[PDB]
């Protein structure tokens, strides 16, 4: 599991978690300050245990190496504005099923909406996940234009 | 009894 921060924002992908480990999880999360986290990849887990502690679970798909919605984008860019003025310092995870997917992508629109262009995002990026962003999400950010509508 | 409900859209 990996980290990166820019500005107001700090976030957090992780590995779908086995229920095998969900108790040890959820230990590791809270050690980081998460208190959200967007599964953009098949759910594999219970979340009651989670909710339990203060931890709101977001459930937003979408094909892997498929641009994530309109919808998706816009919760994912307010979610990020909101959570992050309105709970200083704190994390957010976002987690796919096998292993990074396309939970990069969207930190990616996090930062890209944050004043970078994308391969500014996909370095700043590749620097904690050796490989990620394939051709086609390559793209997807290439052609992506920011509504940039986060003030800082 | 449990699952994953939570999320919104």
């Amino acid at each position: 599991p990996v980290e990166v921060t820019y500005k107001n924002m700090r976030f957090l992908i992780t590995h779908n978690p086995t229920n095998a480990t969900l108790n040890k999880f959820i230990e590791e999360l809270k050690k980081y300050g998460v208190t959200t986290i967007v599964r953009v990849c098949e759910a594999t887990y219970d979340t009651t245990l989670v909710e339990k502690e203060g931890i709101h679970v977001l459930d937003w798909p979408f094909d892997d190496g498929a641009p994530p919605s309109n919808q998706i984008v816009d919760d994912w860019l307010s979610l990020v504005k909101i959570k992050f003025r309105e709970e200083p310092g704190c994390c957010i995870a976002v987690h796919c099923v096998a292993g990074l997917g396309r939970a990069p992508v969207l930190v990616a629109l996090a930062l890209i909406e944050g004043g970078m262009k994308y391969e500014d995002a996909v370095q700043f990026i590749r620097q904690k996940r050796r490989g990620a962003f394939n051709s086609k999400q390559l793209l997807y950010l290439e052609k992506y234009r920011p509504k940039m509508r986060l003030r800082f | 009894s449990l699952i994953p409900p939570k999320y919104i859209t």
